[PDB]
RNA sequence: AAAACAGUGAAAUUGUGUGUGGACCCGAAUGGAUCGGGCCCGUCUUGAAACACGGACCAAGGAGUGCACAUACACU
């Protein structure tokens, strides 16, 4: 069954994070950003050290496309959270989902 | 010529229709509701309890401070009626299906109620007079009727 | 002139509209990528992407612009000759001594796949004689062999930029 | 019926895939069913819309207006001309690069042969040419 | 008072079948729970979501016009 055997591919050479919110105010949102957390990640300074890097939401009872790519843009606050964009909008169903980090670079058009 | 509300071949099915009839519509599309997908048989021999009180027709759409029943916990619900005036022209209807069934080759089994509906027919005027020097509407609201079975493939 | 073309036609000048097309397309062109510089002839890699992901590999060669060519050990590990980006690779510190003798050429492994190649396994005579010399090398050298067998995990404990390989 | 304009073969899918899909519905057109659908200003002394309240819907003007370049393209990279006649396509003959015809429907079957065979000798691009001439 | 063609046959409203939701609109999405913003219009009024008035629903009809006399502007 190739879903076991692609998760256990990605567990063993990416990081894991979890999607928490959108980018937002105390009134508006904007869904076309959308805010990470990373493991052991925990200033600032450390957090910037992955600015550039890929991200991929899989999810295999998807019956339209089994994963999502995207790229980490910015860092956000200061206790080592950052901000990423994907190639659709996030849905707030899929908020708390787990998601990889990718431990390579891509450019803004890739994505 | 009749178009009928749907599509079934000639063969193997039996139909019949009638227009401005004079039973009472409200009371007419609950008694077809029930019969539905039901066995010819089996709909000739219910219809009979009913005229004799030992069964009931259960109520869903227009069915406003109904009374309640235990005969009606056959179908899931309290509330029923035994609408005597609707349910011997049904059953005089589908009788003569059995007729048609035998005479055109046919079982007069494994029939099935495949296709039943009941349509409005434009109201008969009337009046009552009331207090004050008024005069009120009492009008009548006859019905149209169609009925298909078709024999089971099994 | 005709009255279809005297009022309908008259909205735009369409002779202009080659010189929009143009400005156009260079706005949406792609940016460029760039060649790295870190990874010298016979250094192994990690694959981070596709079907071969987590096992150590040999890198030959630069190929095709971002195009890079490597060798798992069909005998050790079972991974053959294949062409890769050269992004889909994490560098470590360990280089073998191999030189090869010409230019060679593979399938690339595309970053999303279908199904596993599970059989249908044989080996062309540069297979044969690339694995023939790069084991010279594992050969002698105490634990290399067993290195190549088992995958890379990556430590679930710590942040990974503190880790060096 | 696939086809495009060579001039901008290689940009019509930007062009396409940047259009507008907005509407401008009148305002409770959703409410009662006495008001149509298309478009009327607003102009109660209360009205929330005209007011431009957070949450109201948004209002046409000129912001909305495409470039001027790309403005009355059809998604095949050509404008369109109307035709009723054999004669007609006689005046599209120096536009045939930006140009499309389209005849008009009260146009009957035997006419419209006649049309068509003029179409291809002139090489003038049809975007109704299958039309009701199928069968 | 009503009532033209034995033409065409819209909307309100009803039954049956198939789909999607629990008042509905705008923005953004999922394989899937939904997230954010929005009080009922018209009108008099310093001030209306109002415990201010009119509005059950659909079609059709429904309100700055003509002449005379001086006048300022534009055009011949
Ligand atoms: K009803
Ligand atoms: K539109
Ligand atoms: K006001
Ligand atoms: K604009
Ligand atoms: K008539
Ligand atoms: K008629
Ligand atoms: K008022
Ligand atoms: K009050
Ligand atoms: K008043
Ligand atoms: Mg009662
Ligand atoms: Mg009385
Ligand atoms: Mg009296
Ligand atoms: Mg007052
Ligand atoms: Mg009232
Ligand atoms: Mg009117």
């Amino acid at each position: 069954m190739e879903v076991i055997k692609k998760i256990e591919l990605k567990e063993r050479v990416c990081a894991k994070g979890t999607l928490y919110s959108h980018k937002r105010s105390k009134k508006n949102i904007y869904p076309r950003y959308s805010l990470i957390t990373i493991e052991n990640v925990k200033t600032r300074e450390a957090a910037m050290k992955y600015v550039g890097n890929a991200v991929e939401l899989f999810k295999p009872e998807s019956t339209k496309e089994e994963s999502i790519h995207g790229i980490i843009k910015a860092v956000h606050g200061r206790s080592g959270a950052v901000r990423a964009k994907f190639s659709r909008n996030i849905s707030p169903v899929e908020m708390g989902s787990k998601v990889y980090i990718k431990l390579y670079k891509m450019n803004e058009d890739e994505i | 010529a009749h178009k009928y509300s749907c599509d079934i071949s000639e063969a193997t099915s039996v139909r019949s229709q009638y227009n401005n009839i004079k039973i009472k519509f409200k009371n007419t599309r609950e008694v077809c509701n029930i019969i539905k997908t039901m066995e010819l048989n089996k709909a000739i021999a219910y219809l009979n309890d009913v005229l004799r009180f030992k069964k009931c027709i259960p109520v869903f759409r227009f069915a406003k401070k109904c009374g309640r029943t235990p005969q009606a916990k056959e179908f899931g619900t309290d509330k029923g009626k035994w609408p005597v005036k609707s349910v011997a022209f049904v059953k005089k209807m589908l009788e003569d299906l059995l007729v048609e069934a035998e005479k055109k080759g046919l079982g007069t089994s494994e029939l099935v109620i495949k296709h039943i509906q009941v349509n409005q027919a434009p109201k008969i005027y009337g009046r009552k007079h009331g207090a004050f020097g008024r005069i009120k509407p009492y009008n009548k609201s006859p019905s149209h009727i169609e009925v298909i079975a078709v024999k089971r493939e099994h | 002139q005709r009255l279809n073309i005297s009022n309908i036609k008259n909205y735009y000048t369409a002779d202009d509209i080659p010189a929009f097309a143009e400005k156009l397309l260079e706005l949406h062109k792609p940016a460029p990528i760039e060649l790295r510089t870190d990874l010298v002839q016979g250094n192994v890699v990690v694959v981070l992407e596709g079907e071969y992901a987590s096992y150590r590999v040999v890198y030959l060669s630069r190929t095709e612009d971002n195009k890079a060519l490597c060798m798992g050990l069909p005998s050790i590990n079972g991974i053959g000759l294949f062409e890769i980006d050269e992004r889909f690779l994490l560098r470590t510190s360990i280089v073998l001594d191999i030189r090869l003798d010409k230019k060679y050429r593979a399938k690339e492994s595309k970053r999303s796949f279908k199904k596993f190649n599970t059989k249908e396994k044989v080996l062309t005579k540069e297979e044969n004689d690339i694995e023939e010399l790069l084991l010279k090398e594992i050969e002698n050298e105490k634990f290399m062999k067993k290195y190549f067998e088992t995958p890379y995990e990556i430590n679930n404990t710590v942040d990974f930029y503190e880790i060096n390989h | 019926m696939d086809i495009v304009n060579p001039s901008l073969s290689k940009v019509i899918d930007i062009i396409n895939k940047g259009k507008s899909k907005k509407q401008f519905k009148r305002f409770q057109s959703w409410r009662v069913k006495r008001v149509s659908e298309s478009w009327r200003k607003p102009r109660g002394i209360d009205n929330r819309m005209r007011r431009k309240f957070g949450g109201a819907p948004d209002m046409p003007g000129i912001g909305y207006k495409k470039p001027n370049a790309i403005r009355f393209l059809l998604p095949n990279g050509y404008r369109k001309i109307m035709v009723a006649c054999v004669k007609d396509l006689e005046a599209l003959i120096s536009l045939n690069s930006f140009y499309c015809a389209e005849i008009r429907h009260a146009v009957g079957s035997k006419k419209r042969i006649e049309i068509l065979e003029r179409a291809e000798e002139l090489g003038i691009l049809v975007i109704n040419k299958e039309g009701k001439l199928v069968k």
